[PDB]
């Protein structure tokens, strides 16, 4: 499935999972 | 110590962490492994890219997700077999405790000392 909010893959790396800065927010 | 390290020469890793640093400087590459001895669930990818101001609780929640941790289950990370303070920032944990290759290493527990 599709990592959107909090998660993304790397466009590039498939293998590199990219943290958004919204979740930053987490609590 | 990583599977990390077994499958991928220093060299390439080192080469791959210049090059990450220089694009995203505001945020941290990390390799994220479970510890010898742990009792908990694997983890589907272990290179992340995180915001500097993420802090380590945050980061926990993250990760308890994708291992599908339970409330009561615990989870522990260490960093050259140190504990980082939840309060932390990964920025802060990067710049003490990055290795050469420019990654920051994680080992992650369901036990409070590494190898437990």
């Amino acid at each position: 499935p599709v990592e959107e909010l909090l998660t993304m893959e790397d466009e590039g790396n498939s293998d590199m999972l990219v943290v958004t800065t919204k979740a930053g927010l987490l609590e | 110590k990583f599977v990390y390290k077994e499958e991928h020469p220093f060299e390439k890793r080192r080469s791959e962490g210049e090059k990450i640093r220089k694009k995203y400087p505001d945020r941290v590459p990390v390799i994220v492994e479970k510890a010898p001895k742990a009792r908990i669930g694997d983890l589907d990818k272990k290179k992340y890219l995180v915001p500097s101001d993420l802090t380590v609780g945050q980061f926990y929640f993250l990760i308890r997700k994708r291992i599908h941790l339970r409330a009561e289950d615990a989870l522990f990370f260490f960093v050259n077999n140190v504990i980082p303070p939840t309060s932390a920032t990964m920025g802060q944990l990067y710049q003490e405790h990055h290795e050469e290759d420019f990654f920051l290493y994680i080992a992650y527990s369901d036990e409070s000392v590494y190898g437990l």
